[PDB]
């Protein structure tokens, strides 16, 4: 999937 | 509960130790206990809560995707059973987080920074539930995620500058929601582009350190835009 | 001192 | 236990799925359930058992060491308390593994290789307990580890060639026990040296792949000898 906020 | 007899400050301290030891389940349990003391979380404490549960649910989501892929390619009961076991545990963690948000953390009163942070989080955890849902149940979960993100968006546009990192991260995740969950790639692309452009125009107002904080998230928006277009 | 890695 | 109602073959299948999903606690629980069916394990199955629990206990050992280091540097009660929590969890996992070995993997092992494998494992898990034990309990644990390792040594010297990788790995771990746990550097060096020389004598008889396997573990013995001498 598309990456979301990593934090 | 098992944290009820522990001091709030000790729970926070142990959450930080658990993070250093990469014991994210423990970290989350300590932060849950701290929330249950009934005092509002500071900015640092909100971050600790979020990091803890992100890592817990992140491991579960990764495992679920592995098992779901094995299951789809197989299509005895064992793969389905084990995928269902992981799915149920994932849903339980999401329900725990959503319960903390609704019972303790989301308030009508509150500063914009906390209200947006928690509504974004609510959107995220409904989104994680949507990833594993099907049919009409999926529809209702999708609408719950959308509603939480939309309220966070409305507050963030009224009460925060367009470079605010929390606002930017909300827009990043809401655009991911549009693209990956809601079957709305055009809306995802439009939101990422306008968010990026409106932040870029205001970077000139920021200190060196704030510029780095904002541009790091803008760079993520750009990465998704360039992936999608 | 390291033990057997498996 | 909780796995008592699941077929042995289903437990093995799910242990392999858990490994693919990097769900090592699940993997260990499935393998515990398989052991508790009371049938011997194949070589593949005893490797699954060992991999699962090594991953679980390895994560706990790493966390314990992080917390112990913070505790040592600090010299409130919170660091000690959390270190003790992780320690108790680690002790529980080691007790679980030792219980499987004593009831009844060791006594039911049908060949020398598997009996050595399990007795070595018994020494290893007592050694992990010894790393965190104190006082009289530590002394008892150290004697238990030594006794298990020594029985494995006796069998391996009678039944397996000196280049055999399981024999070499036993000697490696027993020598580590001598040096790191039992404060017996002379015994550690003597064991590692004798093992190294007796394996070298037979290297010329081995296939390419066996030569590689044996020299790899010989090099681990060498690394420790260099640190120790
Ligand atoms: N993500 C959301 C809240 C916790 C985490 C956040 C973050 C955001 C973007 C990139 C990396 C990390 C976080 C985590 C820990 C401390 C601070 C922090 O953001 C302020
Ligand atoms: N360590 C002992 C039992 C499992 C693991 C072993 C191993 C030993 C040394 C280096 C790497 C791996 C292992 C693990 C997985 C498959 C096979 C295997 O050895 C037979
Ligand atoms: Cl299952
Ligand atoms: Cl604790
Ligand atoms: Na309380
Ligand atoms: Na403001
Ligand atoms: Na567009
Ligand atoms: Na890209
Ligand atoms: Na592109
Ligand atoms: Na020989
Ligand atoms: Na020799």
């Amino acid at each position: 999937r598309t990456p979301s906020l990593p934090g | 509960g098992a944290m009820g007899s522990m001091e709030r400050a000790s729970l926070i301290q142990k959450a930080k130790l658990a993070e250093q030891a990469e014991r994210y389940e423990d970290m989350a349990a300590f932060m849950k206990g701290a929330v249950e003391k009934g005092e509002e979380l500071s900015c640092e404490e909100r971050n600790l809560l979020s990091v803890a549960y992100k890592n817990v649910v992140g491991g579960q989501r990764a495992a679920w995707r592995v098992l779901s892929s094995i299951e789809q390619k197989s299509n005895g009961p064992e793969v389905r059973e084990y995928r269902e076991k992981v799915e149920t545990e994932l849903q339980g963690v999401c329900d725990t987080v959503l319960g903390l948000l609704d019972s303790h953390l989301i308030k009508e009163a509150g500063d914009a920074e906390s209200r947006v942070f928690y509504l974004k989080m609510k959107g995220d955890y409904y989104r994680y539930l949507a990833e594993v849902a099907t049919g009409d149940d999926k529809k209702r979960i999708i609408d719950s995620a959308r509603s939480a993100y939309q309220e966070a968006m409305d507050i963030s546009k009224k009460e925060m500058p367009p470079t605010n990192p929390i606002r930017l991260g909300l827009a990043l995740n809401f655009s991911v929601f549009h693209y990956e969950i809601a079957n709305s790639p055009e809306e995802a692309i439009s939101l990422a582009k306008t968010t990026f452009d409106e932040a870029m125009a205001d970077l000139h107002t920021l200190s060196e350190d704030s510029y780095k904080d904002s541009t790091l998230i803008m760079q993520l928006l750009r990465d998704n835009l360039t992936l999608w277009t | 001192t390291p033990s057997l890695p498996g």
